[PDB]
């Protein structure tokens, strides 16, 4: 676990089947055209992510296939896959819970959120449930510190959590439901709870404050 | 003449008028709030006029370094040597305690897009690559949707806004590395390599993304340029102190009653900012222990300093700290200050790109010492040892992440040495 | 005209899917200007 | 004509524009310390062992990567420069293993020598050391990666000289690891040269392992006859027995490389 050397196994080896779907090949050629001609290696990061979105993780076969279509040495893709944390080089559950624990979230009792999830799913940090449904890890600042504590599940943020709000979210995910992203408290995104302290007046119109020339 | 006290900014002076996302964030909403208004006339005045307005406004980088933005954008105001010229907008937003750049992207994704065109025009760039954090998936989508509308409205692309200037705006998502916020490490990430910063003096304005001239500018720095060009650099300079001009976004998080993100005039007193907007410190302005005024990178300051310090570059520098990203982290007297700063050093040890020696080995070394200070399993003589190790990282690394990991330790030992030594006495008498 | 300053107006992201971002990038290819070239297919050519 | 005057310790030297601080110091007989800079590889600037002070500037600059500017005075022996080399050497040796008696590089190791000349004389590292798993890359090059100092010389050599992009860095931070990730053999006609450029004993010769120490070998400067290039070699002998073959620099034939057959 957490190793940066690949050892072949029956479930992960260069013969493991992987290939982009015909729809994804149209997405790859759109990504590849966002960069100057002669610099197709610039598309490794988005095309590796696209491979993970289709598959859910990155088997060694997936890394090699991205190297082939971009004409980049495979070792250069292995460097990118091992460098960035979001890339999954080992299978994860369909719901990847990522609990922030850096100081701004740690100050607002983000450890209680982590304990609640651990007790509910009956696992420890870094493990997966026996049904391959939930995987729990701790991440660094996710850019939502004012809404601390918070977790990320797949592509969505759940914020202003308490040991009860997080448990409800897992219940909706666990059975069949898709909880709505956003703070679980009474505020919407980041405003001061208890009433706006600014931006209460109507916004000005098209051309307020314009100088002479412009 | 000049002012002495700062703060109490009127909503008619605020730039991000949809900060809380309570109006339409799409093109129609942005235009009704002044965005994309008379943008063609800005372009036709040429790069010199646009660069002049930013110079006059005294704007300084909002990413954490605070270099004069108007002066920094003039390196790309040179003739063409045959290479394309790009603009890279830094939306990585990885500094702990920092959330401002999330709201600009998610709720005003047309001041940013308009900023790219105006900022790109000043530098003479052909396109803008916006590097957005990989965890901000939903924010990146709204940014893409706004970019699509701008294309359909003719605001960007071929013949932008009817000005005869071609400009394309691309969005490239990261993959989960804090170091990719560094300007050169951001460029190396766009090029498909590891997020490892480059060395200088090959500067991005001379050899940048794809080995071409480039400017790396923060989202907030780029998202206020069109307003300055319209309302003028004189208007922007009217706020904050001299050399600290402008309005600044603030993220007040931690042990405050109402953690929030608000816009406020530069040089605003730290005490006023927390009290007025954040609802004060949990337990009043007597439970306050320390504050990190500019994100984890900046050193903490104790309550004594927080009484009168003003939130601007020069004032916080004199307080032995920095403004950084204006990410105010508040810690009260129930906080384990040693443990709070230990987690920050663990953060930098998980975000060190690992390229250069001092931060590859030094940060991992500071983390282990801090992990022992928390428990008190150390001698008082190791505090000075930790200080010296910190000064061997600062200034000897390729990028400023190493510096950003030294400063938090130095702040802890500067103001809270008595706490560290007491922690060690308790362990010594117990574990005889 | 209704100044309903008490409602969140950024709920479009509750419906985004796992391929929303890349689909938008695909839709934008028809608007992009021609990319520049370094004169070679790769640094290894 | 186009030469620009720069000063090394106050002594004036005329250099071409684009000359690095390290190269300017070479023209006056001063060799800046180094672990990642090799004159035949691309500049990397990640060991920081070449940090040197420039008079009237507060920040030390990397000598291997910084071009000199007209009028600069390079202080190769100032207090600030000397404290930089001690700090960097302290970091290099923090996690380095105590393998010197069992390590083939001992006695001809740059980390050892530059630690004697530029580093401190004692340790204040009170933690546990890092340990990395070895990586088999063939029958010629022995790999003990706990001794690696992440200098990336092998990475740059394999890609620029050999033309094989099989070595890289997998990981991040203090867990960054040099290797092939997959189980692969770095098999090439120039593969044996990574043993010479690796400043430490992380990469060593497997046929030569444990047989001799550097100080007891006699260096006979000879020629190679495995091919028709005529590479200049050094034949190491010990008590009447050939122990190994090393490259000998010849700028016009082989530089400091030899083929694996010659080695
Ligand atoms: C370790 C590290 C992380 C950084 N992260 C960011 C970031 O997330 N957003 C940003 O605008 N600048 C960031 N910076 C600063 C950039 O390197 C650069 O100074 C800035 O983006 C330049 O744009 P500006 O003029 O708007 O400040 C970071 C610097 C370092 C050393
Ligand atoms: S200081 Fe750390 S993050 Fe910055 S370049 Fe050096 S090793 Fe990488
Ligand atoms: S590489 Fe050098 S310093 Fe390290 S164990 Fe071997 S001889 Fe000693
Ligand atoms: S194995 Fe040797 S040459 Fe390669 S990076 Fe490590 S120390 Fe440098
Ligand atoms: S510290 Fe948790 S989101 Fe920033
Ligand atoms: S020799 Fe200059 S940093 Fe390594
Ligand atoms: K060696």
């Amino acid at each position: 676990g957490a190793l940066f050397v690949h050892r072949d196994t029956p479930e992960n080896n260069p013969e493991t089947p992987f290939d982009f779907t015909p729809e994804n090949y149209k997405r790859i050629e759109a990504i590849v055209k966002n960069y100057p001609e002669g610099h197709k290696a610039a598309a490794v990061l988005p095309v590796l992510d696209l491979a993970q979105r289709q598959n859910g993780w990155l088997p060694i076969s997936a890394m090699n296939k991205v190297a082939e279509i971009l004409q980049v040495p495979p070792m250069r893709v292995y460097e990118v896959a091992t460098f960035y944390t979001m890339y999954n080089r080992k299978p994860v559950g369909k719901y990847h819970i990522q609990v922030c624990t850096t100081t701004p979230c740690m100050l607002r009792n983000s450890d209680s959120i982590l304990e609640a999830i651990q007790k509910k799913l009956g696992i420890k940090v870094g493990e997966t449930t026996p049904d391959k449904l939930f995987t729990l890890i701790e991440v660094e600042c996710l850019g939502a510190c004012v809404n601390a504590p918070m977790v990320q599940i797949n592509d969505n943020y759940y914020e202003d959590l308490t040991p009860k709000d997080i448990e409800e979210i897992i219940d909706e995910l666990k059975a069949g439901k898709i909880p709505k992203p956003g703070p679980r408290s009474g505020r919407f995104s980041c405003e001061p709870a208890g009433g706006l302290t600014s931006l209460t007046e109507p916004p000005k119109g098209p051309g307020f404050g314009v100088q002479a020339g412009l | 003449p000049k002012k002495t006290s700062f703060g109490s900014l009127k909503d008619e002076d605020r730039i991000f008028t949809n900060l809380y996302g309570r109006h339409d964030w799409r093109l129609k909403g942005a235009q009704s709030r002044g965005d994309w208004y008379k943008t063609k006339e800005i372009l036709l005045k040429g790069p010199d006029w646009i660069l002049g307005e930013v110079k006059t406004s005294g704007l300084r980088g909002r990413g954490g370094a605070g270099f004069p933005t108007g002066l920094k954008w003039s390196f790309m105001n040179k003739p063409s040597d045959g290479r394309p010229k790009y603009l890279v907008v830094n939306a990585d937003e990885g500094e702990p305690g920092t959330c401002k750049d999330r709201e600009i992207i998610r709720h005003d994704p047309h001041k940013l897009v308009e900023g790219c065109l105006v900022g790109g025009r000043a530098m003479g760039a052909r396109a803008a690559y916006i590097y957005i954090r990989g965890e901000f998936y939903n924010e990146a989508s709204n940014l893409q949707v706004a970019i699509r509308e701008a294309y359909e409205a003719g605001l960007i692309g071929k013949n932008a806004c009817g000005s005869g200037y071609d400009f394309d705006v691309f969005v490239v998502r990261g993959a989960g590395a804090y170091i990719c916020g560094e300007e050169t490490a951001l460029i190396e990430s766009i090029e498909g390599k590891q997020g490892k910063p480059r060395l200088k003096p090959p500067f991005p304005a001379d050899v940048g993304v794809f080995g071409c001239p480039t400017t790396v500018a923060n989202v907030e720095t780029v998202a206020v340029s069109p307003t300055i060009c319209r309302r003028g650099g004189a208007w922007f300079a009217s706020f904050g102190r001299e050399r600290n001009s402008g309005t600044k976004l603030f993220n007040i998080s931690g042990h405050v009653n109402n953690p929030c993100t608000v816009e406020e005039e530069m040089s605003v007193p730290l005490k006023e900012l927390i009290e007025k907007h954040a609802g004060g410190v949990t337990g009043g302005w007597d439970n306050l222990l320390a504050v990190i005024p500019g994100g984890s990178s900046t050193p903490l300051i104790p309550k004594s300093v927080c009484e009168t310090v003003l939130m601007d570059f020069d004032a916080l520098i004199q307080a032995q700290t920095g403004l950084g990203t204006a990410a105010v982290i508040v810690m009260d007297r129930s906080t384990d200050i040693v443990k709070a700063i230990a987690r920050l050093i663990e953060f930098y040890k998980h975000e060190s790109c690992g390229q250069c020696t001092p931060c590859r080995e030094g940060v991992d070394w500071m983390n282990k010492v801090m992990a022992r200070f928390v428990r008190g399993d150390a001698r008082p003589a190791e505090i000075d040892s930790l200080w010296e190790i910190s000064k061997q990282i600062e200034g000897h690394t390729i990028c400023a992440l190493g510096d950003g990991a030294a400063w938090p330790v130095q702040g802890l030992i500067r103001h809270f040495r008595p706490e560290l030594e007491e922690r060690m006495q308790q362990f010594a008498q117990q574990h005889q | 005209e209704p100044f309903d300053n008490t409602t969140y107006k950024n709920l479009q992201h509750h419906d985004y899917s796992t391929y929303t971002f890349l689909d938008l990038n695909l839709d934008l290819s028809k608007f992009r200007m021609p990319q520049p070239s370094s004169g070679r297919e790769s640094p290894r050519h | 004509s186009n030469l620009i005057e720069v000063f090394v310790d106050g002594q004036s030297v005329m250099v071409e524009p684009g000359t690095t601080v390290l190269q300017a110091c070479e023209k006056v007989g001063m060799q800046i310390p180094r672990f990642c800079y090799h004159e035949r590889l691309s500049v990397a600037g990640n060991c920081r062992m070449c940090l040197v002070e420039i008079e009237k500037a507060p920040k030390v600059v990397a000598a291997c990567a910084m071009p000199v500017m007209k009028g600069w005075n390079i202080l190769t022996n100032s207090e600030k420069t000397k404290k930089a080399r001690e700090g960097v050497m302290e970091f290099l040796l923090a996690n380095h293993p105590l393998d010197c008696p069992i390590c083939d590089q001992g006695g001809e190791c740059d980390l050892q020598d530059q630690s004697m000349m530029f580093g401190s004389d004692r340790s204040r590292f009170l933690e546990g050391k890092r340990a990395v798993e070895d990586k088999n890359i063939g029958p010629l090059v022995k790999t003990i990666m706990t001794r690696c100092i992440q200098c990336t010389r092998c990475i740059r050599f394999a890609s620029e000289i050999a033309g094989v992009d099989d070595l890289g860095t997998t990981g991040r931070g203090n867990d960054m690891q040099v290797g092939t990730y997959i189980e692969k053999m770095f098999m090439s006609e120039l593969s044996g040269n990574i043993i010479d450029i690796c400043p430490v004993g992380a990469l060593t010769s497997k046929p030569y392992a444990f047989t001799a120490r550097p100080w007891e070998t006699r260096k006979t400067e000879s020629i190679d006859v495995m091919d028709a290039v005529g590479s200049n070699i050094v034949v190491s002998t010990r008590t009447g027995e050939v122990m190994r073959i090393l490259p000998r620099m010849h700028e016009d034939i082989n530089e400091e490389w030899i083929s694996d057959k010659t080695r």
